RNA sequence: UAGGCCCAGGCGACUGUUUAGCAAAAACACAGGUCUCUGCGAAGCCGUAAGGCGAAGUAUAGGGGCUGACGCCUGCCCGGUGCUGGAAGGUUAAGAGGAGCGCUUAGCGUAAGCGAAGGUGCGAAUUGAAGCCCCAGUAAACGGCGGCCGUCGGUCCUAAGGUAGCGAAAUUCCUUGUCGGGUAAGUUCCGACCCGCACGAAAGGCGCAACGAUCUGGGCACUGUCUCAACGAGAGACUCGGUGAAAUUAUAGUACCUGUGAAGAUGCAGGUUACCCGCGACAGGACGGAAAGACCCCGUGGAGCUUUACUGCAGCCUGAUAUUGAAUGUUGGUUUGACCUUCUAACCCGCCGCCCUUAUCGGGCGGGGAGACAGUGUCAGGUGGGCAGUUUGACUGGGGCGGUCGCCUCCUAAAAGGUAACGGAGGCGCCCAAAGGUUCCCUCAGAAUGGUUGGAAAUCAUUCGCAGAGUGUAAAGGCACAAGGGAGCUUGACUGCGAGACCUACAAGUCGAGCAGGGACGAAAGUCGGGCUUAGUGAUCCGGUGGUUCCGCAUGG
RNA sequence: AACAGUGGUAGGAGAGCGUUCUAAGGGCUGUGAAGCCAGACCGGAAGGACUGGUGGAGCGCUUAGAAGUGAGAAUGCCGGUAUGAGUAGCGAAAGAGGGGUGAGAAUCCCCUCCACCGAAUGCCUAAGGUUUCCUGAGGAAGGCUCGUCCGCUCAGGGUUAG
RNA sequence: UAUCCUUGGGAGUCAGACUGCGAGUGAUAAGAUCCGUAGUCGAAAGGGAAACAGCCCAGACCGCCAGCUAAGGUCCCAAAG
RNA sequence: UGUGGGUAGGGGUGAAAUGCCAAUCGAACCUGGAGAUAGCUGGUUCUCUCCGAAAUAGCUUUAGGGCUAGCCUCAAGGUAAG
RNA sequence: GACCGAUAGUGAACCAGUACCGUGAGGGAAAGGUGAAAAGCACCCCGGAAGGGGAGUGAAAGAGAUCCUGAAACCGUGUGCCUACAAGUAGUCAGAGCCCGUUAACGGGUGAUGGCGUGCCUUUUGUAGAAUGAACCGGCGAGUUACGAUCUCGUGCAAGGUUAAGCAGAAGAUGCGGAGCCGCAGCGAAAGCGAGUCUGAAUAGGGCGCAUGAGUACGUGGUCGUAGACCCGAAACCAGGUGA
RNA sequence: UCAUAGGAUAUGAGAAGGCAGACCCGGGGAACUGAAACAUCUAAGUACCCGGAGGAAGAGAAAGCAAAUGCGAUUCCCUGA
């Protein structure tokens, strides 16, 4: 509240919206696989373990 | 008591802050203004330009110099190293 | 109780990686003709919360 | 112990009633008058409804409004608002309607795309009541009854312009109006006059005997009301005995002169004065006590009240539909619905008779009356201060009324910038498709001379002429190497951007070289992202339009 | 050690004092706890000891922890007591005397006079009150004083219907 | 000469007053009002101005029965010619 | 005038004053919602130390309120710009 | 029970929803403590009694029926010093005389006389203020708690930190429980891409980001948010009832 | 007129009413307040009233969740948030 000054995000206009299909994958930064072995398969399965 | 009114005098507009804005001998960058004014009190030199507000700008770095047009007319110019 | 969330600036603002808020501009809905393109090609553009209005407002959006 | 009386006036006819606990009245009521409504299940009113008052009445009655005995009277306006009635025509709902349009898709399809049926959504014409618009009437309905010029006339406007009667009034500011009465002296009173600031005919006008703890003026008598106080009696007060509170209270050994000081000192300064303690008395001060000022202001406080403030509700009116069907006709396009008549069995009867039942309830039967109406439910329109919830700005040399509320320019402004006041002066809410861009061109206003019409002043040549002119517009700044004035070609009054700066609480606002794309002018350099700069405009939400290699709730749309 | 500094409202920061309770550990206490009253003690402050007296059974110290954690003011709430002040008032109205009672009498009882009411201050009786009625004891409170007295306190008793 | 900038946590303040100077409104009146500027008060005791928030001098950790000074003063109130 | 009854609050009654409805009434009283709300006033309890303001701007159905900025403080950095 | 301990805590520790108030609904108190045990005061006197003084009981009678302690306000008695020519927010500093003799130290109580000096709180530009509040004493009495967020500090573990509900477990600690949450990668409206991404025609520029990396769980503290949210305080509004 | 209404009689541990100021199921259903006014909105389907209960009530065995080589009644808790 400003005093009955129109506050900003009134005074400011709303943009965009959401998506449900939206999908936030797990993301990994290829430094991380150092840990593990030579020749090892990797899995989701895996990396959860 | 009396009763009276009607000054309608009452109002003058927004200040706008003119002048200069950076001195002689100081450093300035590219793009940087000099001297907000209206028409020309200055003129601009060397390596400064003029707006469509009749603002003067550098449009390099360097150095700025005020001085004159000869006679009862000032200039600016910015000099670089 | 959890803190509510106010909605409207949650609609209007996004978080970043900084921890400022992007914002957008005013004075770019509807009347356009009395503007120069230039003022509508800056205001197309996005923007970012002042530190005062940030001091204002952030409590109101740690939930994001 | 049991009237004081008289003269005159205003108001109200009277007797009565009223603000318990400030106001007894000129207020209310009153009988009388008038208007209006209402045909009896009256009307109105209470209630969600049943049920009731009205009324165990029936238009010589009942309800409501206004006025107020009585006497004489109650003038002109129906233009506006109301009511009443009409109502050819226009407009207007819901409901009915159902031309078309979308979406989807079987299928056709090389593709693009088209695409039947069905489903779904939107849906035009047409119809559609009251009401409103419109026309008459009505003033003891709301309500209204003027001005100018001339010395009765002329004129403007009105819907109409105040009749009678009364009049410095309970209305008259000017005003103690003028005159007269009354008085030595009368802003009062009475009677007259009328240039009635701003009387007036049922908000009734004028008068009026009787009445009034009414208001007002004058007079006789009487009086300590007074001149001007005196005395006496009694109850308190005072003393003694017995009993024995309260309000208030920062602590106090609490003087006055002047001065100071939050501008009115006990308490501060200086000076003066004053032995200590009490009793009776007074009430000048302690801005004394009492009551968080009832006036004034403020509060985005409240409550009550009004209304042609807003939004709604009840109630009322009207229509569609279901209850709610049987016919005879009528007109329409496709049988169908609509309309008028008729019938009855629905429904209804605060109509009768019988039984339940010794019952004015109801409820069954029989009749009778009305009748697919009404009533009720749902939906819709209108009316609707009857009722409810709410709003009804700020600044302000108190408030209110006035004025202003945003932006631009100048002064104030104090030689950066910035800087207030209900301080001083002025402008804007645009304009130009050329008044823009570019290239090229040249230079103004006025003055003196000469010269038809030409004229002081057009147009003319003429010398003088930094600029006295112009610069779309207000002013300031600025510009004559043009930013001013002409001509040609054009649309950069472009798209994407933007280093970096200004101003700034924020929001925002301002300038900007330079890059890319595509161009305009120009041979070329090169200029052009509107105008000579500064005003010429407003958020967000909400919707609308167009475009879109975005999403589209199992998948495709 | 040296140098410099140390007024302060709103307000920010930091150091601490003290109260209640809890845990642990170490203690005091009938040879006298806490609490209360005095005292000329100690500490820079909040504050803390010591001695004596009263009292007559529970309480400190240390380190930590947790809080209904500190009052001079709200026309604050409750209670108590003051001031005013032995002041105002002691609530319309004729009493006086003699006897008596009694510890004690203006005030109670008896007598005599006087005075007031008398369409009322008298007799009946409702509503209402609910033992106030009568008798005998009492005078702590109430009685606007006193009180030997009562519409007060105790006991007892008392209200009879075709 | 040491305070400056950034980020972050926490605030309070938005009734100001007088004095001197420069201005406005006013009547070149106001202990007026409104601005700028410097100071003091506010939030600052002490000495002087008799007293006396805002004037002059000057800034308080605490103590001392020491001294030098400022403003202002030196006949007595009242220290000093 | 008595007795017995009736009318009950978004209401009743009213020879109307806005008067009366249990010492009240421009909308009774009790309870509850309810610790209503209060940009308003009053009050807000131990000490010492360090530092130390503002009474201004802008916007505000805003003007005795609020927000941001300005002015204060604390801490960590840059560090030496001031 | 890191809950109260008689103004607290139930309104109510006691014959309380009583007394009392109100027509009524309804409102609504106050008031604890002998002693281990009544052993509760035989008897003598004063007195009409009450109430005392002795005696006696008892550890205690200064314990005696409001009965443990028993403060202060207030009320009085006695007395050391001062005081009736003095004006004073009542004290302070200086100081004589007089009287005493300590938690034994440049001590104590009074204080003639001199100097200086207009109370406290609030609210104010500014108050001794003739602005507000308090008669006084005593007690009670106001920024807290839950949940969540954020910052700091600390601890633990660290590109990995962490469990919740729940089960077992003395109302516990603990173990199990990894479902979930925060972070490690961001950008974009989104598809989506990825130390890049978005805009864009653009390998351009620019924004946001990375390269310049530390979070997370818990606790203390500060602040905020939502809840009566520092305390008291309205006029008033609504619902349901009581009253002619 | 059957006949019915209505009436008469006998049986019924019927049901009535109360509550514990709490829990739940439903029918009715405020305002203050907040929104810094205010009507939409909130407060809140709260308070309050009413009727029904039971020791629990209510819901409850799919015309579902959903979108995988699928889960299999309700209820409640933690998460999701």
């Amino acid at each position: 509240f400003e005093g009955g000054q129109m506050p900003l995000f009134q005074r400011l206009p709303k943009r965009g919206f959401t998506n449900i299909n939206r999908k936030e994958y797990a993301v990994v930064n290829l430094d991380k696989l150092n840990g593990f072995a030579e020749g090892t398969e990797v899995t989701p399965e895996l990396l959860l373990e | 008591k009396k009763g009276v009114g009607s000054t309608k005098n009452g109002r003058d507009s927004e200040a706008k802050r003119l002048g200069a804005k950076r001195a002689d001998g100081q450093f300035v960058t590219g793009g940087s203004i000099l001297y907000r004014q209206r028409g020309t009190k200055i003129y601009p030199g060397e390596n400064v330009g003029r707006g469509g507000d009749d603002t003067l700008f550098a449009k390099i770095d360097g150095t700025v110099k005020f001085e004159r047009f000869g006679r009862d007319r000032k200039k600016v110019s910015v000099y670089p190293v | 109780p959890k803190m509510k969330t106010h909605r409207g600036s949650a609609k209007r603002f996004k978080k970043t990686g900084s921890g400022k808020l992007k914002r957008s501009h005013a004075y770019t809905s509807h009347l356009f003709a009395n503007k120069s393109q230039k003022q509508k090609r800056k205001l197309r553009k996005s923007a970012v919360v002042s530190a005062g209005d940030f001091k204002r407002i952030k409590q109101m959006l740690a939930n994001i």
